[PDB]
């Protein structure tokens, strides 16, 4: 008749049906109840985005076993006060929340799992970028927006992640050439999505020529905000056989008229190019190379946990069951 | 195209072969030791018979989130002593879609309502000081 | 159409909302933010290293930049 001896099993299956809130609550019936509220199961996917609490909280959290945890622009801005260790998280966005540079290193430095993250618009440092290096397995890795950190940090980090497929190194206005270089000569080989965009006077025609040199299999580049980039260059982007994307808007050194070249890129399906096309002309573009999408892009999707088609409160795919409404 | 299963205080029943290979324990069962009945000593007659009645309704279906499709929803507005053993059974006899149904609607029951309005709606104990009930209140504090 | 406000600060960034014509508004991310590229994209015309730094889930074709001074 009594609902307690229930197998624990049974119960976590009970549990996993409560809503974050509700599940805090009955973590207050008996102590077990209490222990079986903060079991791994139940804390697999978290989700907390907007939320405002302290490091503390969100580190003891993450120590539930956590795997995907969605917090962007969320505001932790106090010290952390306490230790942790090692964390599971494998996914993970952080992007454009308070995060106080030391905060972000302690949280990092229990990271080795990631494999899809997002640091976009946060403020790093060496110390950061290098435990990030810890993270080897990174598949899908945001850094746009970012700075704090050393061209040399940055190296030790992408020789570190060679099974990279998205990088979104883009917007680092702390960046100098130094990175830049950095960047093309040790992105992994198995990039096929590059979001080098906004560099604009630190990239060289010569870094892009290094790039295609190295990363045979980019589907997605983009070059957004590259104005060293002119027609001169087109030539590398045929070297790239798989080329599916590319990205070249306000490269304004470029003659409307030779875009047309790009049109012979036997794989090219989509061509961004905001900025370069004089007023009045962007359909005599379009209806001259009927087989590629012009303009049709405003944003990036590169290593974006969520471009989301409106309420996609997935990361990654993941849809997260533990949530704030 | 039919099997015999044998409750725990005796009671045989005769369903679908395919009907009772919803219940993954059943299902194991039958790949080895076979001739009728399959014994099921942790099921008794009465809640075996629901059990068969549930896993009648569905055997197909096309069939999302969390809801308690709207048959369902009144076949276990039985009380709650047998839905304890519904639930029970549900785990015992590995039923994937009655475990779902049966655990929904006992955390249901725990929505909207307060941990005292648990304690006694449940009957459940309470080794909670007073030094840790509100202690634990505070680790919950940042919801 | 594109309205652009006036630069205020504190004693270490540089502040400016846009106000968005209430059609390219309907183009605005509501899952994340823009880099320079993508409101340059937008149809945003200011000075180069202004942020996109937040987001007024109330009014989103407001959208608040910001830039270190």
């Amino acid at each position: 008749v009594s609902w307690d001896s229930l197998p624990d099993e049974l119960l976590l299956g009970i549990f996993s049906c409560l809503c974050l809130p509700e599940l805090l609550k009955v973590s207050g019936v008996c102590k077990r109840w209490y222990r079986l509220a903060s079991d791994e199961s139940l804390w697999q996917t978290l989700d907390l985005t907007g939320k405002n609490l302290h490091p503390d909280v969100t580190g003891r959290l993450l120590s539930q076993g956590v795997i995907a945890f969605r917090c962007p622009r969320s505001f932790m801005d106090q010290p952390l006060a306490e230790h942790f260790s090692p964390f599971r998280v494998q996914h993970m966005d952080l992007s454009n929340s308070v995060i106080e540079v030391s905060t972000l290193h302690g949280i990092l430095s229990q990271c080795s799992k990631l494999q899809n993250l997002s640091l976009e618009g946060l403020r790093l440092s060496d110390p950061i970028v290098n435990t990030l290096a810890k993270n080897s397995n990174l598949v899908r890795l945001n850094l746009s927006g970012c700075s704090g950190f050393s061209e040399f940090a940055l190296q030790t980090l992408l020789s570190s992640c060679s099974r990279l497929d998205e990088l979104n190194l883009s917007w680092c206005f702390d960046f100098t050439e130094k990175h830049v270089q950095v960047a093309v000569a040790h992105v992994s080989e198995t990039i096929t999505q590059l979001n080098l965009s906004g560099y604009r006077k630190n990239l060289q025609k010569s870094d892009l020529s290094t790039l295609v040199r190295r990363c045979p299999n980019l589907v997605h580049l983009d070059l957004s905000d590259s104005v060293m980039l002119k027609n001169d260059c087109f030539q590398e982007f045929f070297q790239l056989n798989y080329l599916q994307h590319l990205s070249l808007s306000r490269c304004y050194d470029i003659i409307p008229e030779t875009l047309l070249e790009l049109g012979e890129i036997p794989t090219l399906k989509t061509l961004q190019v905001f900025g370069i096309v004089p007023d009045g002309t962007l359909q005599l573009l379009k209806e001259a190379l009927p087989h590629l999408q012009i303009n049709c892009s405003h944003f990036t999707t590169i290593a974006r946990p969520t471009i989301g088609n409106k309420k996609n409160q997935e990361i990654w795919g993941i849809k997260c069951r533990l949530t704030l409404q | 195209a039919s099997i015999k299963l044998q409750s725990s205080d005796g009671e045989i029943f005769e369903v679908d072969v395919e009907i009772a290979k919803q219940s993954v324990t059943i299902k194991t069962m039958l790949e080895d030791l076979g001739m009728d009945p399959v014994p099921l000593p942790n099921v008794n007659a009465a809640i075996l018979k629901k059990v068969i009645q549930w896993c009648t309704h569905h055997k197909d279906d096309p069939p999302r989130t969390d809801d308690i499709p709207v048959w369902d929803q009144e076949f276990l507005k039985v009380d709650q002593g047998t839905l304890f053993e519904l639930i029970l059974a549900a785990n015992y006899l590995d039923i994937k879609g009655l475990l779902d149904v049966t655990c929904k609607t006992v955390a249901n029951m725990i929505k909207g309502k307060t941990p005292e309005e648990i304690r006694k709606t449940f009957n459940i104990k309470n080794d909670f000081t007073e030094e840790e009930e509100a202690q634990v209140r505070k680790e919950n504090q940042w919801c | 159409q594109i309205y652009y406000s006036d630069k205020y600060d504190d004693e270490e960034f540089e502040y400016r909302h846009v106000m968005l014509p209430k059609d390219i508004a309907k183009l605005v991310p509501k899952t994340h933010l823009m880099s320079e590229s993508e409101w340059r994209n937008l149809g945003v015309q200011q000075s180069q290293g202004w942020v996109h730094y937040m987001i007024h889930e109330p009014e989103p074709h407001i959208l608040l930049f910001r830039r270190p001074l």
